[PDB]
């Protein structure tokens, strides 16, 4: 049951900043055959997990020189030399010196960029979805950094709880900059039950929070 | 050109059976160890199997073994996974994978073949236009979508406009709601003088029930 | 964040006119120089024109000077091409421009919208499946796809499930064909084992011709 | 006037290499104002250009610091310092300083990689094409390097010649392999004329030239 240990779990850095991950094995991870297979994987969303290194130092084919890997004993690390918009993704680290075999907690890598303003956008429900009895109402913060961003509801001046929720994108590969969304269930009932409906966004690219709002 | 293709996913009750397949080409079959790695919703990934390329040597982590059985017909290039009393815990996208002569795992990966072991039954979409209005129009920027609500279970894809359109395109994660079902919104953003001069279609695609919608948004 | 769209684009005899119009967005569009450059299938890169964010000042190259003329509308976000007397040579994709406030000339681009002058009749592709089959198969592999024939002019758009299959594809460049006409293929490899683990449509757009078709590949031959 | 030549027409290179690409003007390009408007751009086919070099040697934000541009007088670089297989693109240089304003003829950045041999496939007609009249017989080649091939069509041992039309794709932006298609084209007469069709591929990833075929009916 050897344990893999990375560090950070997750970490920020500027476009071009150097940065580096470690792999802490709870025991020594040569295989009996003396090489030592500890190996490095980078995932994005939805997608099958890409071969870095492997074998602690070797690049597999295809992947960027800007990519490597070192290490001996317990302590193992990746290395990225010049970090990009495209390298946001999680990256495990994988030992199959020893069964079973184990990857690693993973760790999350963000671009540290300047802050940003998001657009607000909201939805009311759609014809077509009341006749089906419930009622959603969708609120868009479009292209905005950081990722900490407040969004409450208020449906004639009270305000919302516990009948929302919001999803986030992961970090853009181009602008670095996220994307959210929070959608207000209610029945078609309830819904017709009010007039004002409006989400409050507050961000720090936000002078004060900004509300956008419709009543029918 | 090396490919894999898993396949064999679906939803499947606590305590039933499921069996994934994997095919393969582009290389020796037979002369690659082959493996299953599997990744439940929101974790990490997790080795679940290995098979040697002839002599059938194989192991687990003890996790699935005795639930879980890899074999392989090298006379058709595909790798198998038998999975027997199959538990919530079971759930998550599985992976068919190879690796190389010279010491990797896993160098090369199937799309991955969606495992759900729940009580509850498929469930297809409804998909909802998100109008582009004065309400959904901010600086210059006009917002427009699709909400693709109530499914089971993941996952469900997004296009626009078979996949031509991607500048603006922002398709969020799902979330699970109290009902059970998941859904899940995607939208694009576009200058609005320009609203009334393009189409904008979705394609929802939710495989695991075999449904297809293509939504068409209108202003 | 910064985005342009072009539109109005088209098919055209020699001697009409074409409107070309540029929405944008995330940006203070009375602030920038707008631009309008081309491309002429398979060449390269030509500037076609410029406008003051204010001022009315204007240029083009030689080539267009006296038929085209650039316009804005700082009210709308709105860039517009007027094009007249179009000749086969102005045939090419033309996209919308904007630079920075310091010292650049075209850091955003629209995605681009297709023009082409020509006498010759526009005219819609057949699209006929290349199936795929033992002969089709080789080292474990698959091979099947779709066939967009005798069509007329650029562009064709194709795509396999409505987007959601785009590995091992391969949509090769488009042949003229000594009849006038294009000509291409659309094609994708899977694993033999697969191929009914899963359907196969190819989905193909010609605008010139108002044509959207979805073709099911399926097996057969020996 | 004031041409501008790029050189070369298009250059390949190893993985990890150094890339240079040069752009000269016919006069001196510094703008009246003391700065000189040399730009340099890269784009992908079916897809706008994207701006890596301006003011002569200034990196737009969220260009990767491996590029680089500088010169003077009439002799300006593009510089890659480290080649990588997602940069296989055309690259153009821009004169923004003496109107009228230029771009380069451009250069296509090809990689160099290891010889990869190529699948072959070959499809009979469609049924609905050959009521049409016309019949097309297409071959297939699959993920290979070096670009060079000879693709050639055989009726019955008849070698064919002047009838058929290939088209490549862009070098893959991930295995820096090219697939290819050729098509011969006859009339259903001429079509039904003949037994076995045939078409013959030499590249040097063969020892002898691969040829796959069918007859007119069945195998
Ligand atoms: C192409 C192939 O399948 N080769 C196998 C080889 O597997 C390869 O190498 C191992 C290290 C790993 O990188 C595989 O992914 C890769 O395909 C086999 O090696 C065994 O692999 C299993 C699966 O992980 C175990 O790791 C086992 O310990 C490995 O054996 C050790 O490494 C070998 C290279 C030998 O030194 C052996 O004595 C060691 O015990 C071998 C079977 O050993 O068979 C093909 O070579
Ligand atoms: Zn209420
Ligand atoms: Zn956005
Ligand atoms: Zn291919
Ligand atoms: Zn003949």
């Amino acid at each position: 049951d050897i344990q893999m240990t990375q560090s950070p779990s997750s970490l920020s850095a500027s476009v071009g900043d150097r940065v580096t991950i470690t792999c802490r094995s709870s025991q020594r991870i040569v295989h009996s055959n003396g090489n030592t297979y500890l190996e490095w994987y980078q995932q994005t969303p939805g997608k099958a997990p890409k071969l870095l290194i492997y074998k602690v130092s070797n690049r597999f084919s295809g992947v960027p020189s800007r990519f490597s890997g070192s290490g001996s004993g317990t302590d193992f690390t990746f290395t990225i030399s010049s970090l990009q918009p495209e390298d946001i993704a999680t990256y495990y680290c994988f030992q199959g010196s020893h069964v079973p075999f184990t990857f690693g907690q993973g760790t999350k890598l963000q671009i540290t960029r300047t802050v940003a303003a998001p657009s607000v956008f909201i939805f009311p429900p759609s014809d077509e979805q009341l006749k089906s009895g419930t009622a959603s109402v969708v609120c868009l913060l479009n292209n905005f950094y950081p990722r900490e961003a407040k969004v409450q509801w208020k449906v004639d001046n009270a305000l919302q709880s516990g009948n929302s929720q919001e999803s986030v994108t992961e970090q853009d590969s181009k602008d670095s900059t996220y994307s959210l969304s929070s959608t207000l269930t209610l029945s078609k009932a309830d819904y017709e039950k009010h007039k004002v409906y409006a989400c409050e966004v507050t961000h720090q690219g936000l002078s004060s929070p900004v509300t956008k709002s419709f009543n029918r | 050109e090396v490919q894999l293709v898993e396949s064999g996913g679906g939803v499947v009750q606590p305590g039933r059976s499921l069996r994934l397949s994997c095919s393969t080409s582009g290389f020796t079959f037979s002369d690659y160890y082959m493996y299953w790695v599997r990744q439940a919703p929101g974790k990490g990934l997790e080795w679940v199997a290995y098979m040697s390329n002839v002599g059938a040597i194989t192991d687990y982590p003890d996790t699935v073994k005795g639930r879980f059985t890899i074999s392989r017909d090298n006379s058709k290039n595909t790798l198998f996974l038998q999975m027997d009393s199959l538990r919530p815990e079971d759930t998550g996208v599985y992976f068919c994978a190879r690796g190389t002569r010279d010491g990797s795992w896993f160098a090369y990966w199937g799309q991955g073949t969606p495992v759900t072991v729940s009580s509850a039954s498929t469930k297809g979409p409804s998909v909802f236009p998100l109008a582009p209005s004065s309400k959904s129009t901010s600086g210059g920027t006009a917002a427009l979508g699709c909400l693709v609500k109530d499914y089971f279970p993941q996952p469900v894809t997004v296009s626009w406009n078979s996949g031509a359109l991607t500048s603006g395109v922002h398709t969020f994660p799902a979330v699970l709601q109290s009902s059970g079902l998941y859904s899940l919104s995607s939208v694009v953003t576009v200058p609005s003088s320009s609203l009334g001069t393009q189409t904008y279609i979705c394609n929802v695609n939710h495989k695991p029930s075999n449904t297809k919608v293509d939504k068409k948004v209108e202003p």
